[PDB]
């Protein structure tokens, strides 16, 4: 019974309800888009510095 | 060629007096000579040479300028 009791105080306190699971998620989701956001660019200039490695690796082996 | 001319040049004038014939001698060297020495290929070969060199040297100076 005592530790039923202290693992029902000490559970997760929150999404019971609709509201605050809901903030929590929709906070994740605009993080989520703006980590993305931020990933793709540096992915774009990574794929960018390769492809500019590729072309002078392709001049250099056309001597 | 100075030797067959400096041979010549012996026995034209130890014709009559031959007091040291020299020509075997001078025979036998140019033979030598013509044995040890063995058109403008080599030429056209040393100016295909000289460009590829200048091609390769362009082609490495043409990387000379990289940032990332």
């Amino acid at each position: 019974a005592k530790d039923i009791d202290v693992l029902i105080d000490s559970l997760p306190s929150e999404e019971s309800t609709a509201a605050l699971q809901a903030a929590s998620l929709y906070k994740l989701e605009e993080e989520n888009h703006e980590a993305a956001t931020c990933l793709e660019d540096v992915v774009y200039r990574g794929d960018m510095l390769l492809e500019k490695i590729q072309s002078a690796l392709a001049d250099i082996a056309q001597s | 060629f100075l030797p067959l001319v400096h041979n010549v040049i012996k026995c034209m004038d130890k014709d009559s007096p031959d007091l040291h014939q020299d020509l075997n001698a001078l025979k036998t060297k140019f033979q030598e000579l013509r044995k040890l020495i063995g058109p403008e290929q080599q030429q056209q070969q040393l100016h295909s040479l000289r460009e590829q060199v200048r091609t390769k040297n362009e082609l490495l100076q043409k990387y000379k300028s990289l940032c990332m």
